[PDB]
């Protein structure tokens, strides 16, 4: 209705790939999505630029949002702590899909991911807060520089986030 | 398997 | 002379140890510690007490929190910084891994996302595809055989 | 012990001899071998390296395109999944009184693909001219580099133990002609490959090439609109698999006519009911493709059935079957210390540097 | 013989574990809290009192609801609003998604309102929501409006929770007395001579505005008839897409009442020159749904405002409130906002606890004697 | 007073299967061996009320006062009395709002959440403490759970 | 495709309202259908004939299947104990699914309940293993029994249960 | 609320 939108200019070593636009879904998930927006504009110290993209697995999702250990260990909410799973409105439709990581119910972080297939075994299992709404051609070139074991060989980075309307 | 978490990364 | 740190180090923690101590008794409880924000919210939290425990009583005193705290300084080294977290996977000490304490304490870290059923099979595995000699248990002799590569050792360092 | 889950079997410490395994005739006792595979039981590295190369030569000297006669149960994907083998010799037949039609990918994606090599191999020794098996595109070194057949082999047993797959799986056939009526392949069609003359006259043997006749074998894919045609074309490129072509409707309905077969029988697809059965061919009303996929709940996350397919009495028979329960193992094959240390290293630094926060 | 002596600090906490939740007060509003010297009720003083889960004594409880009720029997069936309204829907006890509404609606103290009735059941704060409804109605009388729901009556509050809820809370003196104030609520409303605003709908039995005018209210909705249709009648739930045309139809859904098609309300509109209807009565997903719209204007036919958000606590329906000024129909959305818990029908932990203690108990010593 | 042999002799046949050790006194490892107690929210609490020493361990003497209050020629203010102390931790004769929290919690677990629970809690001594000591007696327990018939399902065979 | 089919014949007060038959998806849910038909055969020794539905509330659902404590309390399965949540493959989609009952994650014993109208915020929490293949009339028709809590004013029991075919 | 337990019915 009034979404907030947010960006991600992707940066392979350290030459620029092109920007991913993220609608996020203030209407169905109001705190999730500001805990999003709030380390896309970078207004609370810490952000998400300057950030790696750890587990990247084709056909499947770019896992992200990791800066105090870079490793998927860490990451830390605006709320100061790890909040609770808003709801489940949302589910896995397919390509596009940004939803939160955790590490089990009710442990959710600053971790995310990005979906490249559809993904309906993660629903009711994370929480979904958005959708790209502009620059899927270059989630699908994030994609090929990935593994089975979710390793990048050329350490993929965020180094340009803000807000749009 | 195919799953995200943050930590224990399972199959 | 085997300690670490020196005159303004131990100082320093020294003005930290008072304001952790809600009834100055000189030593910290477990229920001292779960008062902070960022402790609540930690799965080894029961475990960074244990074994920063050299008598075993409960309560972290001020001769165990200046030498537990001494193996995360940048002065520490690798047959030091992964013999303490060779002390995580064994909560009675006996300086061998038994089949169902490696169970307890990775329990404490993933709970219910794996099933009781699943978890028990990869360790009877894990034991069985490292336990060279067959003793139904994991020494620090055995676990160095594994993980003394991966280097998690360089990551383990705060700051006086 | 400090045993916590005393019910879960434990794995058998013992590794099977050549006495236990094999016979005086040289047969295998394949009932023997199951029950201890299925208790996550390993062999003796020489043994397990006597399964695979026996088994090897019997398909060096099996040719090109197999003549399969009816009736035969045809399978799919295998993929790894062992416990759900077992189910399917059930739903299917007994070996002895069924022949069998194994059309490829019985390695990677499960975490028991060893176990799948050494029970199917021991299945081709004692039954040579009844247990067919193929190649599919998961019989190759690089599919198997990047995904999990090599670190599988290297943990279960030795580096020299895949590099007695490696040589076997280049001794499997490509295609097999069912019934006179049926080509049977892993993917598909190739625009290089017109008659069964094209199939019969390749050089096998060796790694399947990022292009030609035996690539697109083991991986082509038919079109996502096989039958709305709107954009003709018979060969164009597979986007979904990277390398390889796509074939739609009037390339299969033509290779058909040329060759007087039927229909074409392949896997390569993961399918939800368990195969898919394609447009007719408008000259029997028969359809001219059915893919079948013979792992179920595949990688434990598709709610996926199984099918198998039999073929007897001029009646195409799909049986169906559900995911059968399996034992854990964490990714890689990585033991809980490699998996648990990372966590264990920030998990205890973020409480140390959260203890230093109030002064 | 007094010595200042020492004490433990560790020993300077309650029992309490969750201590940063707000424990609701021991206080009772008397009527020097509540009223003024000129007897103006004082709404800010109310609203971060009832907020907090804080209860009124029972006399002035029943003094806020008395005054209310004797203010909207001196009312009409159906009342004369004009721009600019703030129409709401149903709020079903939802307490603190009302005092939402209110920021997204305005404050009453410059914006003219119009509740379409359901103020109570469902909601576990449905005594809160008449006590600050009837306070404001006592000191804005011509400015706030209140319209009556089907759950404005006794046979659906001692059905659902609101009969409990009293007796809890307060008693079933504040019940009795809700009872006859809800009988005191007027039917329909019209909305600058353009617009009819009803709970439900239309009836078989209500042709022209001066039907509701002569009907005899200040009762217990009936079985049967005009003022129940006002209260009961849902839209036929294909709204233009009737293939066999009748006007109404019995409700199989309510179990009472009829159902409205499209030629049956462009029928009305007619004979009464109107512009729209607009109810509540059913749940909307978008807190509204803009029915048919009649060609002849291009403006929505019907509306069905909804203003309770994330319904029975699990819909995740957003809610919405109507604002109208200029000729132009504005349809403001807002979620849902926290509210505390509460156990079903009010009940206490023990009485919740026990059955399961009972048998968790019992199977853990049947279980414990026939193992050998 | 005692009872008849009858129940008592079956009572401590079970008994002596349940001594690991055979010291008498049974641990939490001793308890916890059955698959029908392990997975259960109140052993520890009904460990606590059979341990009338407070040691931390139940004896045999404690075993058969403990399932007294059960058997079958029991009485409705013996039964309610041990229902009193599923809630009543400390055994002071008094519930606070966090031993009435922490029962529940045992009970509920995460399928309500810490905030919600407490307010449940915090509802039930406004409407329950007569007295107004922010806790509840025996007294202010059986005026809530006194009309329902609970002692009539706290029953076992011997 | 050869999935069960269970049969119901409900009884108010010990007088015949009808009879429900369900068809048990043990094609998607095979452990968990198997149970409700063991139960409704009674081949294991126990099971639901006689036992009665304790909660009843109309324009929600029929709950059901507590034979050892008939208040909500009770009730145990085939496998000893009380299983995990098999797969939540199938949503509560309208009128008429059958579901089983919890008392949260991994803890189904007998209870299920019948719903009467579209329960959504169920899904991914309960474990839906078969409909009402004839008989909804019957099932509108105990509604009429219930009340907000469920209580029902008349005793409805589950008279005679077993299976089809 | 609507939900289906079996011990501890909730909102
Ligand atoms: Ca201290
Ligand atoms: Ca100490
Ligand atoms: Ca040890
Ligand atoms: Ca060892
Ligand atoms: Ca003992
Ligand atoms: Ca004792
Ligand atoms: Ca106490
Ligand atoms: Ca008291
Ligand atoms: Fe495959
Ligand atoms: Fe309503
Ligand atoms: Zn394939
Ligand atoms: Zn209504």
């Amino acid at each position: 209705m009034v979404n907030p939108t947010v960006f991600f200019d992707i940066a392979v070593d350290g030459e620029p790939l092109g920007r991913v636009s993220f609608e996020l879904f203030a209407d169905k998930v109001p705190k999730t999505a500001e805990n999003f927006r709030a380390l896309s504009t970078g207004e609370k110290g810490f952000g998400y630029k300057g950030s790696c993209f750890h587990r990247i697995i084709p056909g499947f999702m770019c896992q992200g949002g990791d800066f105090t250990r870079h490793n998927g260990t860490g990451g830390k909410s605006i709320y100061g702590e790890k909040f609770e799973d808003e709801n489940f409105i949302l589910k896995h439709t397919g390509p596009g899909i940004l939803s939160m990581a955790n590490a089990g119910p009710n442990t959710n972080g600053s971790q995310f991911f990005i979906c490249t297939a559809k993904t309906e075994w993660l629903d009711g299992k994370h929480v979904v807060f958005g959708k790209v709404k502009e620059g899927m051609n270059i989630v699908e070139a994030m994609e090929r520089f990935g593994s089975r074991n979710g390793k990048t060989s050329k350490k993929i980075t965020i180094a340009d986030c803000g807000q749009l309307e | 398997x195919l799953l995200v978490t943050a930590g224990l990364v399972l199959a | 002379m085997c300690s670490h740190f020196d005159a303004d180090e131990i100082k320093r923690l020294g003005k930290r140890f008072k304001k952790l101590d809600l009834d100055n008794s000189g030593s910290l409880s477990v229920e001292e510690f779960m008062s902070l924000p960022e402790l609540q919210q930690n799965p080894l939290v029961q475990r960074v007490i244990d074994i920063f425990d050299t008598d075993g009583n409960g309560e972290v005193d001020f001769k165990e929190f200046i030498e537990g705290v001494s193996q995360f300084s940048v002065k520490g080294d690798k047959e030091q910084k992964l013999r303490f977290a060779f002390r995580i996977y064994d909560m009675d000490k006996d300086g061998y891994i038994s089949n169902g304490e490696l169970f307890q304490v990775l329990k404490m870290m993933v709970g219910n996302n794996l099933k009781d059923t699943q978890l028990q099979q990869i360790v009877d595995k894990t034991i069985i595809n490292a336990d060279k000699d067959g003793d139904g248990r994991i020494s620090f002799e055995e676990f160095c055989a594994v993980v003394g590569g991966l280097d998690i050792h360089k990551k383990m360092v705060v700051d006086v | 012990t400090d045993r916590v889950v005393k019910a879960v079997p434990f794995p058998p410490s013992h590794r099977l001899t050549a006495k236990e395994v094999f016979d005086n005739d040289g047969k295998p006792r394949v009932d023997i071998l199951k029950a201890h595979l299925m208790k996550e039981g390993r062999l003796e590295e020489s043994v397990a390296l006597r399964i695979i190369t026996e088994g090897a030569s019997i398909l060096r000297q099996e040719k090109n395109l197999l003549d399969i006669d009816a009736p035969v149960t045809v399978c799919g994907d295998i993929h790894g999944q062992f416990f759900d083998l077992m189910k399917l010799f059930e739903v299917g037949g007994s070996p002895a009184n069924t022949r069998y039609l194994f059309l490829g990918d019985y390695v990677d994606r499960g975490y028991f693909s060893i176990e799948c090599v050494l029970y199917l191999w021991a299945l081709k020794i004692l039954y040579p001219k009844t247990l067919f098996l193929l190649r599919g595109n998961h019989e190759c070194r690089h599919l198997t580099e990047y995904f999990t057949f090599k670190q599988e082999c290297k943990i279960k047993y030795s580096e020299r133990v895949y590099d007695a797959c490696m040589d076997a799986f280049d001794c499997l056939p490509l295609a097999a002609l069912m019934n006179q009526q049926f080509l049977c392949v892993h993917g598909g069609l190739s625009p290089e490959i017109n008659t069964l003359d094209d199939i019969r006259k390749l050089d096998r043997f060796k790694e399947p090439p990022a292009y030609g006749p035996m690539c697109d074998i083991l991986w082509s894919d038919p079109l996502e609109d096989f039958g709305n045609e709107k954009t003709q074309e018979h060969f164009t490129h597979n986007t979904v698999r990277g390398c390889s072509y796509f074939y739609s409707y009037p390339a299969v309905c033509e290779f058909l006519q040329h060759n007087n077969l039927l229909s074409i029988l392949r896997a390569h697809e993961a399918q939800d009911a368990g195969y898919r059965m394609y447009r007719k061919s408008q000259t029997t009303g028969f359809p001219s493709l059915i893919t079948i996929f013979s792992a179920p709940n595949y990688l434990d996350v598709y709610n996926n059935k199984a099918a198998v397919l039999k073929y007897e009495n001029n009646v195409m028979n799909i049986r169906q079957f559900n995911c059968s329960p399996h034992p854990y193992w964490l990714p890689n094959f990585m033991d809980v210390f490699t998996w648990s240390l990372p966590f264990v290293g920030e998990k205890v630094t973020e409480m140390l540097v959260n203890v230093l926060n109030i002064c």
